[PDB]
This record gives structure tokens, C-alpha cells and sequence, in this order.
């Protein structure tokens, strides 16, 4: 199409026109947007119904990790996030099917009990908590606090010995690092003093409270057992293993946990306890203990394959993540009720649930969106910080401008946030570059804005003063005119040192005894078209 | 106020009307010890 | 402190008492309200001192 | 000079008193408010100028 | 022709501050062998408070520097250092509002 236009316009026009971001568009680049995973899954099956042409066109999102890094030292805006991404995954795990009814398991548990009326027992409290509704709460908390990496605490009593016990399937298929540390330190206390070592006739334990060590490892290394010490080597060297995996960082886990083996190493740990006589304790300790564990074996198959799943639905739903998922321990836990890991240990059975491609397409598109916005607002505020710094703004604040950058992160409060963060954040910010669209927006601005300035005939570039009768110049829009074009011979004063720091002693002299001078500034200017004004010296005068 | 479910509170099965008198039981019995040693 | 009724519950289940039965493990849980441990706290420091 | 509630807000939850079992809960944020900090600020020069 | 009483010159800029923060770094780095953990994580925090607060730190030195001797020029008399008898109180409160 022809046009007319300034150059500056053209510059403008064409880079508009050649750096525009559109993509050609069809059904394999439909396919290949869906994560890789997802495809390899012969679970899920895909179709369509349309055949797009060359013609169409699709805009592709940034999603670039984290330049800015706020999992080192933004401590409070990182559990902000996790949070945010916590109780989104809770909203996209599955809810259980054809759960065991509570009381057809609550009648078996009492009846293997044996719950005497008279007597008092410790056995009652293992029926606290064994509704539905906390199977699922254990079941959407584990999954979606490994997801966003969201520490949890461990809230429990020492007198319901089956939280103790179901602990040790947590413990196993969700890794120490998960937890904060006083918490777990106090379950494997309570687990070590009251199912482990009086079933081998140890000492009670002497655990000192800011210990090293957890009472796991040193465990490790005083009894006498290959199966329970190969439990422990494995509950005490568990860890997810980080791994970048289609340009994200993944924290996966063993890979012998998403197959259900270590559940047959707890298995052999808590028979080799059953075959154990407890000297030191009475016979009803004893007891107890056994019928306790007893529970965890008869659902031994259950349990594995519970494991299973929740590995399974965890990798599915790590598919569906687009930012890095770095694991730093937050400020801020879940609570975890062990009542609630002892509903969902008991409570299950011959129903798979997995997430429907829907949830997984929802969970996809909502990260998507939330990290392209990311990082076009983290350019936004990089291109006018760098603008800032060349185009000298000495006087100008930058701290609207990260009001901005988090009013646009829709999930913060800025109204409680300090001040501080916000340049330490500009601090980050200056190192990153700029991106190409603004930076050479930027540039065509920078190589053209004194030509700009040249324009606007309401300011000029500077006044000259020569106390000598030279002449007007024959320009032809004009006629005579007082202008001047070069700032060439006669030196220069620059307005805005002067208006900064008032020292006015320099142009006052060069004033009183009438010395060349040239004041450089945009200044304002009267058009007098009188010749009479002319010859009477009055642009003197001003 | 017993600390279960609805649905074991309401169960005409036998075995859950067992469960509920023992239980009543046992908390009579801990109120009785507890009572005594207030007194 | 620990609660007292908190700490008779663990009491009666680690002496799994029965109710119609005469034996001594009852007697275990007699006076063991709290302050009448501050009593005794103070009785023997006071007394070492004095 | 920074919104006092904003500093108090962030102090609480990063030095998570109440997770601990210490008693100095309300006593740790006092004093933080303005007036104090302008106080210190000239209560330091007049004592080094004097 | 008075006596006056001057700073170091690493102090009227602010740059033993800088030296400061990097204790402070240090310590929040460090295992507290013996102590507890719920402690140990609420001093860490709050010295990573005071290591965030650096730059502006910086420029509280300074200004207060700065004061302290635009004021000083304003005197006659010498300024000697003497312990008083009677006492200005400071309460630490103060100097963590401002600080």
C-alpha cells in the first residue's frame, strides 16, 4: 500500500510491520503446545474436529523462567506464591471413589481390638478421625503442597500410637525435606520411643532438642536389625531429585516410590516389630502395639497401590507446570492432621481416580497465563528503569513504577508491603536486559529525539549573547531572522547545573562586564516582527 | 456429643449400637476416676 | 506445666484400670494436682536454704 | 518515612513469635511507631553535639 | 579556632555499614549448633531484616553525619568529652524504628 509519512514515521511504521510476533498455525503445532508427557500417556486419547490453513496465525506466550530469583531472600512474596499455587492445586486434585464405608471399617477395627467397656485403653483413640472428608483432605494437601512446594507441620497427639505408626508410610512416601523440622523431629521421637526401641529393649531415648542429628539417623546406628535399619537408611536419605526436564526443573521423586517397593520394606520393619516381645513393658503395651500394626498390614496391597497413585497424579499434574519449582522451606506451613493420613491409609480401595483432561488443561492455561504475565510486566519495568538511567532522570523515584509491576502480579498486597523490597527489586531488575521490541523502540527514539526537540516552535535550544552587531540570516520561511544553527566560537552555559546548584556568580560576572557568552536549555521565546524594535536594542533588555 | 461419624451414630447395624455403648462406657468410667480424685 | 486431666487420661491408659476391681494402680493418681508441685518446689528449696 | 503497619505486618510474620512459646509477644513491636524514630535521630546528634 | 569533635571518615559515607551487613550475612548463614530451631529461624530472619534495610542504612549514616557537623560548624565554645553525671536515655526501640 503507499503511504506518506515523516521519516521518524516510517522508522516507526516499519519496525511495527516487520517485528510483528505472529506465528503460522495447524494441528501439529496444536499437538506439540501440549506438554510432552500428557501425549505419552496412553490413559488420556485426543482428537479433533477441524483442519486450521495456512492462513491462520497464533501469538506464543514468554514463558521464560524467573529472571529475579525470589526463591533466595523475597522470603514473604515466595510464600505469597506458594501459597497462591497451593490452593490452586487443591482445587484440581480428583476426589476419591467408592471409598470404604467408616462403619463397615470402623466395626473391623473394634472388633480386632477387642475393646473391653470396663477397662481403660489406649486402643480406643486409633477410631479418632477415620471419617471421610479428611482422606480427601490428606489425599488434595500431600500432592498439592508437593506441587508448590509448600512446607507443612505435623499437628498429632502422642496417645492415638496409630498417627505414630501411619506416620511412617508418610514418612516414606513423602520426603523429610517436605516438613519443617521440629515437627517431624518430634514424630520420629514419639515413633522411636514408643514402637521402636522398647521392641529391641533399648533405652527410652535421651534426644536433645537443637540435635544435629534426627532421632532417625542416630537410630540408625545403634540398633541391631537389617530390616528396620534399612527402612530407616531409606526414610533418612530420601529427597526429591531435581531434574530440568522440557525447560522446567521438576522435583521428582525416587522412582522406587512410584513403584510401590518401599512399602514392602515398611512391611518387613513392622513384622520384624511383631515378632519382637517388649521385656521392658507390661503384655497390654505390647498389645497394643501389635494390633496397631496388625491394622497397617491387612491393608498392606492397599497401601501400595495408594502410593502409586499419588505419584502418578503428581507427575501428571507437575506436566502442567510452567514455572521452575524450586523447593526453599517458606515461612508459612500447612497443617497436616496424621488422623486424616490414617483415614486415607484405611479408608481405600479398587477405584483408580485420575485427572480429567480438563483439570489438566484448566491447571495448564492458568500457570500459562499467570508466567507470561510475569515476565512482559518484569520487561515493562526494565524498559522504563533503563530509560530512566539513559535519559539521566536524576530527580525521578522508582518506586511507583514497582507498584505497578505488583498490582499487576495480582495475587499481592502492596497496601502491607514495605518500601524497601521495591529497590531491592529495581536492584535486581537494572541487571536484566531489556527485550528487543523496547529496546529498539528506544533506540529509534534516542538517535531522533533532538531532532524532535528541534521542532516545537514554543521552546529553542538556546539564546546567544555576542555584544557585537552581527547579522540576520536569510532564511525563507522567515525573513531576516536572529537565529543561529551551529553553537560555534562563543562558549556555553548549561540551565540545568545552574538551576540545581544556584551559583550565579559565573553569569552574574559574565553579565555586569558584558562578556560573549551562550545559555543552552530549552527556553521560551517571543516572535517580535517590528524593525523599530530592532534597531533600539532590545533583545538586550531581557 | 460423641466424637464419630454421622453415619455410625445412625447405623441400625448392631455392632454400631455396641461400639456407641462401649464408648459411652469407657468416657463414664474417666469421668467416675476423675471425679473421685476431685474429690 | 502439663494440663492434670490431660496427664490422668495417659495415666489411666498406661494403668489400664479396671472398674470393678480393687487394686492399687488407683491410688497411683492421688495428689497430683498441679500446685501442690509448686508447694513442694518451694518446701525444699526453702528448706536447703534455711 | 515507611507506613509503621507495613513494617509491623512483615516483622510479625517473619519473626513468628507466636510459634514460640516465650513471653514477649507484644512487647518485641513496641516503640517501632514514629515519634520515636525522629526522637532517636535528634536525641543522637544533640548528645554527640553537647 | 574550637575544638571539635570528628568522625572517621569510614563513617560520614557509609561504608562500614557495607562491613556490617556482611557479619550480618554471615551470621544468618551460620548453624547455631546448640539452640533450638524455632529461635534459630526468628534471629536469622531478623538479622536478614536489618541485611535488607543496607542501602537505606547507607544513607542514614550519611544524613545523620552530615547534620552532626553542619550543627558543629554553629559553635563557639569547646566541645569536650566528659562522663556526666546524670544520664540521656536511649531506648533501643527507637534506634530499630529508625533503623
Amino acid at each position: 500500500y503507499p503511504s506518506i509519512l515523516h521519516p521518524i514515521d516510517h522508522a516507526f511504521n516499519e519496525y511495527f510491520l516487520q517485528h510483528q510476533l505472529v506465528e503460522p498455525l495447524n494441528n501439529d503445532i496444536i499437538f506439540n503446545y501440549i506438554p510432552e508427557r500428557i501425549r505419552n500417556d496412553v490413559n488420556y486419547i485426543l482428537n479433533m474436529d477441524r483442519n486450521l490453513p495456512s492462513t491462520a496465525r497464533y501469538i506464543r506466550p514468554n514463558l521464560l523462567q524467573d529472571r529475579l530469583n525470589l526463591h533466595d531472600n523475597f522470603e514473604s512474596l515466595w510464600d505469597t506464591i506458594t501459597t497462591s499455587n497451593y490452593i490452586l492445586a487443591r482445587s484440581v486434585v480428583p476426589d476419591l471413589k467408592e471409598l470404604v464405608s467408616t462403619e463397615a471399617q470402623i466395626q473391623k477395627m473394634s472388633q480386632d481390638l477387642q475393646l473391653e467397656a470396663l477397662t481403660i485403653q489406649s486402643e480406643t483413640q486409633f477410631l479418632t478421625g477415620i471419617n471421610s472428608q479428611a482422606a480427601n483432605d490428606c489425599f488434595k494437601t500431600l500432592i498439592a503442597a508437593m506441587l508448590s512446594q509448600r512446607t507443612m507441620s505435623l499437628d498429632f497427639v502422642t496417645t492415638n500410637y496409630m498417627s505414630l505408626i501411619s506416620g511412617m508410610w508418610l514418612l516414606t512416601v513423602v520426603p523429610n525435606d517436605m516438613f519443617i523440622r521440629e515437627s517431624l523431629v518430634a514424630c520420629q521421637l514419639a515413633i522411636i520411643n514408643t514402637i521402636i526401641y522398647p521392641a529391641f529393649g533399648m533405652q527410652r531415648m535421651h534426644y536433645r532438642n537443637g540435635d544435629p542429628q534426627t532421632p532417625f539417623q542416630i537410630a540408625e546406628q545403634q540398633i541391631q536389625n537389617f530390616q528396620v535399619a534399612n527402612w530407616l537408611h531409606f526414610v533418612n536419605n530420601n529427597q526429591f531429585r531435581q531434574v530440568v526436564i522440557d525447560g522446567v526443573l521438576n522435583q521428582v521423586l525416587n522412582d522406587n516410590i512410584r513403584n510401590g517397593h518401599v512399602v514392602n520394606q515398611l512391611m518387613e520393619a513392622l513384622m520384624q516389630l511383631s515378632r519382637q516381645q517388649f521385656p521392658t513393658m507390661p503384655v497390654d503395651y505390647k498389645r497394643s502395639i501389635q494390633r496397631g500394626i496388625l491394622l497397617l498390614s491387612n491393608r498392606l496391597g492397599q497401601l501400595v497401590d495408594l502410593t502409586r497413585l499419588l505419584a502418578y497424579n503428581y507427575e501428571t499434574l507437575m506436566a502442567c507446570i510452567t514455572m521452575n519449582m524450586q523447593h526453599v522451606q517458606t515461612l508459612t506451613t500447612e497443617k497436616l492432621q496424621l488422623t486424616s493420613v490414617t483415614s486415607l491409609c484405611m479408608l481405600i480401595g479398587n477405584a483408580t481416580v485420575i485427572p480429567s483432561p480438563q483439570t489438566l488443561f484448566h491447571y495448564y492455561n492458568v500457570n500459562v497465563n499467570f508466567h507470561s504475565n510475569y515476565n512482559e510486566r518484569i520487561n515493562d519495568a526494565v524498559a522504563i528503569i533503563t530509560a530512566a538511567n539513559r535519559l539521566n532522570l536524576y530527580q525521578k523515584k522508582m518506586k511507583s513504577i514497582v507498584e505497578d509491576f505488583l498490582k499487576r502480579l495480582q495475587i499481592f498486597d502492596i497496601s502491607r508491603v514495605p518500601d524497601d523490597q521495591m529497590y531491592r527489586l529495581r536492584d535486581r531488575l537494572r541487571l536484566l536486559p531489556v527485550e528487543i521490541r523496547r529496546l529498539d523502540i528506544f533506540n529509534l527514539i534516542l538517535m531522533n529525539m533532538e531532532q524532535i526537540e528541534r521542532a516545537s516552535d514554543k521552546i529553542a535550544q538556546g539564546v546567544i549573547i555576542a555584544y557585537r552587531d552581527m547579522q540576520l540570516e536569510r532564511d525563507e520561511m522567515y525573513g531576516y531572522v536572529n537565529i543561529a544553527r551551529n553553537l560555534d566560537g562563543f562558549q556555553q552555559i548549561n540551565l540545568e547545573e545552574l538551576m540545581r546548584t544556584g551559583d550565579y556568580a559565573q553569569i552574574t560576572n559574565m553579565l555586569l562586564n558584558n562578556q560573549p557568552v551562550a545559555l543552552v536549555g530549552a527556553l521560551p521565546f517571543i516572535t517580535d516582527s517590528s524593525v523599530i524594535s530592532l534597531v533600539a536594542k532590545l533583545d538586550a533588555t531581557v | 456429643e460423641i466424637k464419630i461419624a454421622d453415619e455410625v451414630k445412625k447405623s441400625n447395624k448392631e455392632e454400631s449400637k455396641q461400639l456407641l455403648e462401649v464408648l459411652k462406657t469407657k468416657e463414664e468410667h474417666q469421668k467416675e476416676v476423675q471425679y473421685e480424685i476431685l474429690q
